[PDB]
């Protein structure tokens, strides 16, 4: 049953910076790949409503979640509180990221670099976040 | 430890005619000043191997920059030693500028928002909005501005090039002249200056050592005379005093002959002995 | 400044580990004073930044890379790629760098010294990713205690006769301390001391009071420049250097007359570089 805002299940997802880049693992990080169709561009989107978070994990690895390391990349891990996640919806299913946890006492966020709209190659990192306005930070969560 | 108590301007590698600028708690990007408003001291501490930035208004003497965590936003604020009145000067080798990091969360860069004309923090990236030009406060205000010079003894009078033709430099009464006005320009390599006559192109105050004291303007395309090239030192008190000694040999410095006073009176070099007649204020042509 | 220049990479979390690369591969490893730790910097004014090339003889165009998306550095061809250049920022007043990539300059090398391998972070206060950027002469000669001989006879060494005569000659190597010296580089004045190993404090000197001698005297004589020399390294050699003075840079150590006998005096001399003002600084066998 709906609890919240994004409802569970299995979803794509992408940069705004790219409709046809597609986050899967990729060695122990994570990055905006092209299309597989495979179980590895799938996630599995749960909501937790002891927290009022969601954790998200990999169909192809489905005891491996979204998570982050002490070196500033986002990795694919087993449950701990690294693995939840606040999302903030700012349009259709375009959200910004945050770790539930304060990280060095601010809202960090999910981050992709860009050279000139250009993401291939490069890794999610958690970064930090101020607002609502970071092209970086925007993610499309496609039910899928 | 280098930059250590120095005081210096900090510019933006996107916009250099934009500087770092205080007043009442607010930073602000604004265009040349040449005073404390635009004036920092870098404080070091060698434990956290980062720097405060102080600034140097003469009202409140106790600023800092200081980030406004858990914003992005910059100000200044009362010194209470804070790891976010901490930053790291990361020189950028090659590029002679610097990013300036945070101390508290170096994930965090200083970004010049040069139409909003102030500070905020960001992550990095390659562009100039997170590269700084960190300049000592002396060469910052002196680097291509373009001046008079007149002795302490009297402020009325002026040091200049005689006319186009003649190369000679004597005092003479100031009348807006341009062999009156000199362009400073500072040499990075030879850590030096040169006076830029503006009557002239390449005609700069040159010591003609071959000739003893004799001070002359002559072209700047003879390109290895340290005689060509000076030092110039701040008088401590003052605004715009200065003591001007020459690159190849610092024991000379510019003289004012007998320390007369009168119309014509020779422009010299002479063995530094820091006397009136060897200050000169170096100023804003009105 | 940097550009063209060959270095050696330290960490800073352990001085005692250096850049090191073999077959592609790049770790961390103690110090081998020779190329395979050797690294030139090749800078391009358009990115600001640089490509940091192997020394390697073997594989002679390999640069660090970035294999992104992953936390892994390697050698790779120089393909002149993004992933190939490099940021290097000075942290000053701690004499050390941070090296941020130029595909994501929020990412900096990382130092793993118990994996002794590089990976990648985004920056913080640790000296896990600061690293020693030094010119590879003086990586290599700071702190070396080595045996001097001329190149005319590699048989013989540079000494001073013993503890209590301070006086410097040519005699065959017989391992004794009065014919060993530590080099020291001296940060401020940009040279360097011999200090010989029989003393504590003595170090080779040019007496300029007396002509063209030279002889070791106490290095707490603070401000003398005849006490500081310039190491300059001889083409297509990897142990011949030429030793001027800096109180004068044209005094150049020079092996009295080339005699190569026992007892030759060690001297100074005006520089012509000749084959008795050539040395081999070596490792003591
Ligand atoms: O060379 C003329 C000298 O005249 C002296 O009276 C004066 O003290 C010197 O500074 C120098 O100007
Ligand atoms: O000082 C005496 C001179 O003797 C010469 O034979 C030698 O080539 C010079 O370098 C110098 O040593």
């Amino acid at each position: 049953v709906e609890r919240t805002f994004l409802p569970n299940g299995n979803y794509n997802i992408k940069s705004i910076f790219s409709g046809s880049l597609y986050l899967n693992p990729v060695s122990k990080s994570l990055t905006f790949s092209n299309e597989s169709s495979a179980n590895n561009q799938k996630w599995n989107v749960e909501y937790m409503a002891e927290n009022r978070c969601f954790k998200i994990s990999n169909v192809a690895e489905p005891n491996k979640y979204l998570s982050y390391d002490n070196f500033g990349f986002i990795s694919l891990d087993s449950l701990s509180n690294r693995c939840y996640w606040f999302p903030i919806k700012i349009a259709v299913n375009t959200y910004i990221m945050l770790s539930l946890n304060k990280v060095n006492e601010l809202d960090y966020a999910w981050d992709i670099y860009d050279t000139n709209e250009n993401i291939l190659s490069q890794p999610l990192l958690l970064l930090p976040n101020f607002d609502i306005y970071n092209s970086n930070q925007m993610f499309k969560l496609e039910k899928i | 430890n280098s930059l250590n108590d120095k005081i210096v301007t900090i510019s933006c590698k996107a916009d250099t005619n934009l500087f770092f600028y205080q007043v009442a708690g607010n930073v602000s990007l604004f265009q040349q000043t040449r005073n404390y408003l635009e004036r920092w001291r870098l404080i070091y501490d060698s434990n956290k191997a980062a720097y405060k930035i102080k600034s140097m208004d003469i009202h409140n003497t106790n600023l800092v920059l200081t980030w406004n965590a858990p914003t992005h936003n910059i100000s200044t604020q009362q010194d209470s030693n804070a790891d976010n009145q901490y930053w790291l000067l990361l020189k950028d080798i090659g590029n002679n500028s610097f990013i300036i990091a945070s101390y508290k969360n170096p994930n965090l860069v200083l970004y010049a928002d040069t139409v909003a004309r102030n500070l905020k923090l960001s992550t990095l990236n390659n562009s100039n909005y997170i590269k700084f030009i960190i300049e000592d406060y002396i060469i910052s205000d002196l680097n291509n501005f373009t001046c008079k010079i007149s002795p302490i003894l009297d402020l009325n009078k002026v040091v200049q090039q005689v006319d186009v033709t003649n190369l000679n430099v004597n005092l003479y009464t100031w009348d807006y002249g341009r062999n009156q006005k000199w362009t400073i320009r500072y040499n990075e390599e030879k850590a030096a200056y040169q006076f830029f006559n503006t009557i002239l192109s390449n005609g700069v105050l040159t010591w003609i050592f071959s000739n003893g004291n004799t001070v002359r303007v002559s072209s700047s395309n003879d390109q290895n005379n340290d005689a060509q090239y000076w030092l110039i030192n701040p008088v401590s008190d003052t605004d715009e005093t200065y003591t001007i000694t020459n690159l190849r040999d610092t024991t000379k410095a510019l003289d004012l002959y007998g320390g007369q006073t009168a119309n014509g009176t020779a422009i010299q070099v002479f063995n530094y002995h820091g006397d009136d007649n060897q200050k000169w204020n170096i100023r804003n042509p009105p």
